[PDB]
């Protein structure tokens, strides 16, 4: 799974004099976000629903998370720009889903 | 990684089966007309057949 | 995975009988007819025949 | 070092042969519902076929 992040700075002086190197922070806590909201559903739902149930959820999270930080960055969004949950090694599933097709 | 893959050929290879058994009975039912029409055929032929022969 | 390999492997070898049992079972319908048919035109062949002894 | 591994290596092969076992007794009974599905069709063509008979 990945996804992709916009975010704006409102007060210079949080963004400065705060926890340091921003992107840092916006990057390595934006991954532990993620795992927390794809952790707890199952394969099947994550490969067919992956653009409105799990999104809402990260973006709850991570604004959460961020907040205890007290950095200044306002997020815009998040958004799927690309999905592909088969994993590469074994990505034959073109024969599970031409199967309906030969099948009929 | 192999258990995944398993499972998942499994799905396929039932997909598969399920569609060449309804595929396999459809074909009864042509063999039988095609059979009960030739056997209509054949009896009209030995009726006049056999008119033949009664007059000669 | 051993499980899941013999348990998938029933649906996969059963509805191939089932189609089986019903060739068999049209093959046997078939039979019929043909034979009743068969008797008829032998029937009707001879009896015209016979007069013509 | 040898006496541990041989010891885990014989959990491991206890663990599979239950496995294959349960294999096997579910493949048999696969095969016994195939044979009397068979055997049930066989029944009906042999009455149909005495049907005919009677007849002609």
């Amino acid at each position: 799974v990945e996804m992709n992040v916009q975010y704006r700075v409102t007060n210079p002086e949080k963004y400065l004099y705060s926890v340091t190197s921003p992107d840092d922070s916006l990057r390595q806590a934006t991954d532990s976000a993620l795992r927390g909201v794809i952790g707890k559903y199952t394969m099947d739902r994550i490969l067919t629903e992956g653009r409105t149930v799990i999104r809402s959820d990260t973006q709850r999270e991570l604004e959460e998370t961020i907040r205890p930080y007290d950095m200044g960055i306002t997020l815009l969004d998040v958004n799927f720009q690309a999905a592909r949950p088969p994993e590469e090694v074994k990505a034959a599933f073109d024969d599970a889903i031409a199967a309906r097709e030969n099948e009929q | 990684y192999n258990r995944m893959r398993a499972e998942r050929e499994a799905v396929a290879r039932r997909h598969r089966s399920q569609g060449q058994e309804e595929a396999e009975k459809l074909r009864a039912t042509a063999d039988y007309e095609v059979t009960r029409t030739l056997a209509e055929a054949e009896r009209q032929g030995r009726i006049m057949r056999g008119e033949g022969d009664a007059e000669a | 995975q051993y499980i899941r390999e013999a348990e998938a492997y029933t649906n996969e070898v059963q509805p191939r009988a089932n189609g089986q049992a019903q060739r068999i079972l049209e093959e046997a319908r078939a039979y019929k007819a043909q034979t009743i048919l068969e008797a008829q035109g032998e029937v009707a062949r001879f009896a015209k025949l016979l007069p013509e002894y």
